[PDB]
């Protein structure tokens, strides 16, 4: 019965942790959509075009 | 959509000569070899039941006169035969 | 799909156009044949069960501004096999075959906004070092990219978008 | 507590572009997708679909790839992008997944967090070569008196449990697994096309009656796609082939190789491959053949060259017990006859013995063991030779028993003893029996201590004898359970024990 | 707006071409005006560029090439909830009882995935039934699956009407009846029976009869599950009766080749086992709620080896095999005690006296079977006395398995009998122990408890 | 209505189907042979007086119409497992089996009881026939069992003997 | 040339058919003159639904003792006669 | 213990609602290397609740 | 120089395409560098257009759709004579034992006519 409760603990933690992950990355998407500039797009591309 | 026995070098010859009769009707080329059954192209002057003479001293017996190919069965060892003979 | 039946005729035409130094003319000839084959009345003639000889005359007559070697034969032999709906695929097959022999790649780039033409020239010379061909970039302005670029080089691709990295991180979580 | 680990996951990330081939889905139907593109696709590669689903590249046709979806397929669509991974199908392996329930991909369905596998192995691997393989001469005790006495199993052998429906095929296999609780033989149960509530009932029995710690459970339920069912057994073999190549013995049970054959038939027909005898594909033999010939005992040179000099004098093995269901006992059907040719001994479970209550319903004379008595331990070998003859003589003299009497006393004795040894070789489901317990019960039958007790009490007689032996002479049981040795001193001591027990109840 | 056009109509299968963007996904619905008739199509394959191949949920007659099709971007969705109680519906969840609109609060898609492995719930809460042979040989728990296997005319329907009477009336929970491929007369007779007995207010009925085009017979089983699964997710205990699982597979066979599939072993579709699995793995009792289900299974030609019955045997907790021999001999219900069994027949979970009685009964009847052809050729005089004894007790046991049913009264002109489980054990143990050895065989035939066997014996 | 040979219809539909190049099924019959016979037979029905009144626009009131069907099938050597017999046996409300052995033995009409059933049964009889016929149905079925089981016993129990004679009388 | 009359197959129906031998299309073949039909009806129609049925409680008499005692037929039943030739 | 882990999750949820404020601005500059605008922190609290 | 390309792989069946002058005879053997190993194919049928259909004499896993195939002119040729005594070989005449290379003087083709 202790091992069965430990399984429900891990599952409940994981579900919360995935919810907050999804919120965090949706906010990061909005930040990326708004906080940007052309010299920063070019700064990223200049890491890319090396390869 | 299966390829009905028409293939690029033969098609290029028809592109070059829209009427095929420029080659003699007595000769043809082997187009496939499958377990004894052989499939000749050409032979517009062949009739069903003929003795088609293969290279070497082998014969093959015409069984099907289709629109564009003859189907024959090889009388003897077939494994030596290739395309284009 | 007609790609498989296109392949023998497209290879026979491409193998033939280089025997006669007119690849460039053959390409536009086939683009012609692909545009007429889309016509709604011509497709009814194609579906109409004439015998191949009289159907061949009914197509060759309507497309007369073609060489004897080129038009009147390729269109007839594909018409006997009923392959003429393959013509839009015969075209793309032909183009690809050419790009192969000419050591070219029709690289595509995709971005949220235009590149500086220094970025783009660097991309060209670097893709030409990644590959072993003369590249020919064409860009697309897709706003979902948001930042960075996608480089697509035929069957191969190179994702540098922020959206792909954002959704990758969302799964690293 | 939590979100500093999510911060750590943000830290563990790759910001640069990488390059691969990319394909476009042309068609979706019945779990099969046609993919245009992927000039670099290879036979048996894993294609990554959107949604973190994989497909397996099976057909490579001239202009399209035919790939089978390993999961829910119905939301896939024409024009989706599929990326080529370069990987032939890998699964996790190790001791970290010893004791857990996983699917064919090795993802845990247990609900009890992620795995701590030590690494990965290819699902497809070639079997050990002719010179790398060693003779089977160590026992696997199944704990059932009838099997372990008549139809002995050795570490490396490939016995077949063939029978009809509802005859105890699963019961025998899982009892075999339960008896491994204290041997060094790790165990694997592969559940192919079983219904999930049946699997769950089995898994609960495995924990309750003993140890699920020593068993890996691989599950592919009847609701999952045919690709996952088909491959499942190969994934289980890759998990057992990990222990074999490390120097440790293991035992894998494949449940319904007939359901694997059905799954492969579905995949083959949907990929348009030419049909054979029962519509099964032409290579249906080469499916089970290449599966089961991975079950082997392997010599110390191989295991020392595999491990590169970590174990030195060990010999690993992987015993296999495939399970097959015949239909109305047809032994000439295509899949049964293939598997009967591939394996080396079968435990044939007849149905009308089971209806008769003689459970387990093993049928001697048609059930054989091609490895012979080199797999038996010595005491079980000495005390079992006569049992086979006594049951053979009971087969022929059973016809007489039906209607006739006042036969010769030689015959009368022989028949009676046959009927009571038959009565002796039956036991309850979840009671496994140690070698010493089996030994002495067989000795009681073979030396004639039952010959005056040839009545219905034999079940009570055995239970009383096992209790008495445990109560008074357990150091003998320890010595036999250790050694399996037999000699004149053991023969006399067994006589002394039986002589004393007759005086009691 | 409409967005696709019909390009082929071969029998029951319709192909629709769409723009190469926004092609309908698999299992979606589509709509077309078949004249005045609104016809639904279900998408089965995305094949080629922009084309989808589909099955008509109605008659295919009257369709032309070039008709416009509108794509609904969802599966077939059906009413679910209390509003479905007391109403007959078709596969599309449209009322066929002429009582008006359903009035549903919610609608659910009929294609959904099964419960996850960790959701399944263990049970051994044995149901009691009036039927002697079933409760002796194949008792079943609340939350389990029961299958009635038989060929034509062996008593599948009469048994299921008896079990509906005995179980459902004591059950206080809602029930679903799925009439997959049923005869229209039998569906009307059932509806009127429930309406008279006043139990129609706790049953929802979905009927897809034989006359309907294959798509209806194919998909009507899933509408039954979708309703039962709504009740299970509310947390109820539900009774699900399915009139034939076989004619779901057969409705798949009819259309399979026109969908382009290569044929399998006995002409069945290649996907028979997956099609059976995906349906039958939804019918489960989860931690939230329990579905209890009784299914009749047609056995083509009366061979239990045919792929269709052969696969479904592996899904069921109890399997009551009816046999044509026993029906032809006139013993009813025609249950074969040797072939039928349950996974709840364990000494641990039944009473150990029950288990011992069952093992005795089966051992005796098996011992009779092998004697049958010996007596037939060589004669009864060449048995021995202990076999003459066990052949008599076998006949007495094989009569005491028979029973009159309240729903099988119209056929035979006799009252119906309900036997309690305890009385059944007590009787069969008494017969095997020989406490009734002196009574004739007819003293056990067509009787209730063994006290009624001695009352009728006195009258005899 | 009597359909003379639903078997020869099945054969005609098979010919049409194959000439049209539709994919063959078991024994080469198309799959919608079950749909053919099922859509045909479920048309035979009895309809309530509300349906009659609705159909005839009020002209006929108080009457239930009915259509009864008697399809006929031929089996080869008594094989019931064949495709078309299996379909029709699955669709219909009963069977009358007529047998070569009974016909040659002189039992004409050569009906075999215990292999033939009526699922409507007692409801479709007059009360007298209902009453008298219930005893006959069981008596002949069990008589054939006793007649098989006691071929060789020269002497018998008169309870059994009585039944045996009575069964020969009713046969 | 083929025209498409947009109408499904319909058959003469009525009381005047009693006593007439007719082919599948409604043409008399007995030679006793034309039919007297009460309009036409369509050949392919759908059956009455579950709600429109009524149960069977009226007999149709065969006249054969075996049938009418052991295997009774009622008005709405669908009895199969099966056997050899 | 099931009611215990429920209320433990309820106590965690509010504290992780604070930590997830931080992570959005940290990771949205991590993914472009260059730092994000301090001004653009407007509309980040929308993520909060 | 290797003169053909793979054009299909379906299970154990590999189809390869050669120039029209170079098409293999019916039982010829071909070799592919699959992964790092060498895979032998035996030709079975000459389909038209320079495609030949072949059976893989070994594992088919890992074959791409464009690998170069070398056309040997002989069939499968195996070591023969006294050197083979005491040795275990596979179909291709290669040692599955670990004793070493077979010191053969002669290699003969497996296919020939009866006496
Ligand atoms: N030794 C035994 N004594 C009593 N009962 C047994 C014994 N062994 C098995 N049984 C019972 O036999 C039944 C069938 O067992 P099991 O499920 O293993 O058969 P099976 O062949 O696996 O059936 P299936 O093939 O349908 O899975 C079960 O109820 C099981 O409890
Ligand atoms: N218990 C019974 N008592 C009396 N008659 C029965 C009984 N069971 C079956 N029958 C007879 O056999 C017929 C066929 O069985 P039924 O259940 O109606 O169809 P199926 O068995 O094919 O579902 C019944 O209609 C009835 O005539
Ligand atoms: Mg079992
Ligand atoms: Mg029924």
């Amino acid at each position: 019965a202790q091992a069965e409760i430990e399984a429900e603990r891990k599952r409940a933690r994981e579900e919360l942790r995935k919810q907050v992950a999804i919120l965090a990355v949706a906010g990061a998407e909005k930040i990326i959509e708004r906080s940007v500039d052309e010299a920063a797009n070019s700064d990223i591309v200049d890491k890319l075009v090396a390869e | 959509q299966l390829n009905s026995t028409e293939i690029s070098e033969l098609i290029k010859q028809r592109i070059a000569q829209f009427n095929v009769v420029s080659e003699a009707h007595n000769e043809g080329t082997i187009v496939s070899v499958s377990d004894g059954v052989i499939r000749i192209h050409g032979l517009a002057d062949a009739m069903q039941g003929e003795m088609i003479s293969l290279p070497g001293n082998r014969y093959a017996i015409a069984l099907n006169l289709e629109r564009d190919s003859v189907g024959a069965v090889v009388m003897g060892p077939y494994a030596d035969l290739a395309e284009g003979m | 799909e007609f790609i498989t039946v296109a392949r023998p005729y497209a290879k026979a035409a491409f193998d033939f156009a280089v025997e006669h130094q007119s690849v460039e003319r053959w390409q536009d000839m086939l683009a012609f044949a692909a545009e007429v084959t889309k016509n709604e009345q011509m497709a009814e003639l194609l579906s109409g069960a004439l015998a191949p000889e009289t159907l061949a005359e009914s197509f060759i007559a309507v497309a007369g501004e073609q060489l004897d070697e080129n038009g009147q034969n390729l269109i007839r032999v594909m018409a006997e096999n009923g392959r003429l709906n393959a013509l839009p695929d015969v075209l793309e097959q032909f183009i690809h075959l050419r790009a192969v022999s000419e050591a070219t790649a029709e690289v595509d780039v995709i971005s949220a906004a235009a590149l500086s033409e220094q970025q783009l020239a660097k991309i060209s010379a670097a893709m030409e070092k990644r590959l072993s061909r003369k590249v020919k970039l064409n860009a697309k302005i897709d706003k979902s990219v948001m930042a960075g670029v996608i480089i697509r080089a035929g069957d191969m691709v190179i994702d540098g978008s922020v959206r792909g990295r954002l959704e990758r991180l969302a799964d690293v979580l | 507590e939590i979100s500093e680990l999510i911060k750590q996951r943000i830290a563990q990330f790759n910001v640069v572009s990488e390059a691969h081939n990319e394909g476009t889905i042309v068609s979706v139907s019945d779990g099969v997708i046609r993919i245009h593109g992927l000039a670099d696709a290879m036979q048996g590669e894993m294609i990554s679909l959107p949604g973190n689903r994989y497909a397996i590249a099976l057909n490579l046709e001239r202009d399209s790839v035919g790939a089978v979806v390993m999961g829910p397929y119905a939301d896939l669509a024409e024009g989706m992008k599929v990326k080529a991974t370069g990987r032939i199908l890998e699964v996790p392996v190790g001791r970290g997944l010893l004791g857990r329930v996983v699917n064919t991909l090795g993802a845990p369905i247990d609900g009890k967090g992620p795995l701590d596998h030590d690494g990965f192995s290819a699902v497809e691997a070639i079997a050990p070569g002719v010179i790398e393989r060693q003779s089977v001469d160590q026992p696997v005790q199944t704990g059932y008196k009838a099997v372990d006495s008549m139809i002995p199993i050795g570490r490396g052998q490939r016995e077949l449990i063939i029978g009809d429906r509802q005859t105890g095929k699963t019961a025998l296999a899982i009892d075999a697994i339960i008896n491994q609780r204290d041997s060094g033989i790790k165990a694997i149960y592969v559940a192919i096309g079983q219904k999930a509530s049946t699997i769950s009932n089995v898994v609960r029995k495995l924990e309750e009656h003993g140890a699920l710690a020593n068993t890996i459970v691989v599950v592919a339920t009847a609701s999952e796609s045919a690709a996952l069912q088909y491959l499942a057994p190969y994934a289980g073999a890759a998990m057992g082939e990990y222990f074999r190549d490390r120097g440790e013995d293991a035992l894998i049970i494949y449940d319904d190789l007939s359901k694997q054959a059905v799954a492969y038939r579905q995949i083959s027909l949907l990929l348009r491959r030419p049909p054979g005898r029962e519509a099964f594909p032409g290579d249906v033999f080469y499916l089970h053949s290449r599966l089961l010939e991975r079950a082997a005992r392997v010599n110390a040179e191989y295991v020392e060259a595999f491990t590169k000099g970590e174990v030195k004098g060990k010999t690993g093995s992987l015993t296999a017990l495939p399970i097959i269901e015949t239909q109305a006992g047809d032994v000439s059907a295509f899949v049964p006859t293939n598997v009967i040719s591939i394996t080396d001994g079968q435990i044939f479970l007849e149905t009308n013995l089971f209806n008769a209550g003689i459970r387990p319903a093993v049928n001697p004379g048609i059930s054989v063991s091609r490895v012979g008595g080199a797999a038996q331990t010595k005491i079980m070998k000495k005390l079992s030779g006569g049992i086979r003859t006594a049951l053979a003589q009971y087969r022929e003299l059973a016809a007489f028993s039906q209607f006739a009497s006042d036969l010769d006393d030689a015959t009368r004795k022989q028949l009676d003893h046959g009927q009571k040894v038959t009565e002796l070789l039956k036991q309850k489901q979840y009671a496994p029996m140690s070698v010493a317990q089996q030994s002495l019960v067989l000795f009681a039958a073979e030396r004639g201590y039952l010959a005056d007790v040839e009545l219905s009490k034999i079940g009570s007689f055995e239970a009383a004898l096992l209790a008495y032996v445990d109560r008074d002479h357990a150091p003998l049981m320890q010595e036999i359970n250790q050694t399996g040795g037999y000699n004149d001193e053991i023969e006399g001591k067994l006589k002394g024990i039986l002589d004393s027990f007759k005086a009691t109840q | 707006m409409a967005t696709g056009k019909i390009v082929q109509v071969i029998g029951a299968v319709v192909d629709v071409e769409f723009p190469q963007d926004a092609v309908p996904r698999v299992y979606d619905a589509l709509e077309v005006q078949n004249g005045n008739e609104r016809l639904v199509l279900e998408v089965q394959q995305q094949l080629g560029g922009g084309i989808v191949r589909t099955i008509a949920m109605g008659s295919s007659d009257g369709l032309r090439r070039g008709l416009d099709v509108k794509d609904l971007e969802h599966p077939i969705e059906v009413p679910v909830g209390k509003a479905t109680l007391g109403r007959i519906m078709n596969v599309l969840g449209e009322p066929v009882d002429m009582k008006g609109e359903i009035g549903e609060e919610e609608r659910w898609a009929i294609h959904r995935a099964a419960p996850s492995y960790e959701e399944l719930s263990n049970s051994q809460e044995l149901l009691e039934t009036g039927i002697k042979v079933i409760d002796l040989m194949a008792p079943f728990a609340k939350g389990g699956k029961v299958g009635l296997f038989g060929g034509a005319g062996v008593g599948k329907t009469v048994n299921m009407m008896e079990l509906i009477r005995n179980i459902a009336i004591e059950h206080s929970g809602y029930s679903v009846f799925a009439g997959v491929g049923e005869r229209t007369r039998e569906g009307n007779d059932f509806y009127h029976e429930m309406t008279d007995s006043n139990v129609i207010d706790k049953v929802s009925l979905v009927y897809g009869q034989m006359n309907e085009p294959p798509g209806n017979r194919l998909r009507v089983a899933l509408t039954g599950l979708t309703m039962a699964e709504k009740f299970r997710d509310e947390g109820r205990d539900v009774l699900l009766f399915v009139d034939n699982i076989y004619r779901y597979t057969l409705a798949g066979t009819e259309v399979s080749a026109l969908l382009g599939r290569m044929p399998s072993a006995v002409g069945y579709q290649p996907t028979l086992a997956e099609e059976m699995g995906v349906l039958q793995e939804r019918i489960t009792s989860t931690k939230t709620g329990s579905i209890t289900s009784v299914q009749a299974v047609y056995v083509p030609a009366d061979d239990l080896t045919d792929p269709s019955p052969a696969t479904t045997f592996a899904h069921l907790d109890a399997t009551v095999v009816l046999s044509r021999q026993i029906a032809s001999l006139g013993i009813y219900p025609a249950v074969d005690p040797l072939d039928s069994t349950s996974r709840q027949l364990d000494p641990l979970v039944v009473g150990q006296e029950h288990y011992d009685t069952a093992r005795g009964v089966q051992s005796i009847l098996q011992r009779y079977q092998e004697l049958k052809d010996i007596i037939a050729i060589l004669g009864m005089d060449e048995l021995s006395e202990e076999d003459k004894l066990v052949v008599a007790r076998a006949r007495k046991i094989q009569r005491f398995l028979s029973q009159p049913f309240f729903v099988a009264e119209v056929f035979t002109g006799s009252p119906g009998k309900y036997v309690s489980l305890k009385d059944t054990i007590r009787g069969f143990k008494g017969i095997m122990e020989g406490e009734y050895d002196h009574l004739p065989e007819q003293a056990f035939y067509m009787v209730g408890s063994i006290e009624e066997a001695v009352e009728k014996a006195k009258k005899l």
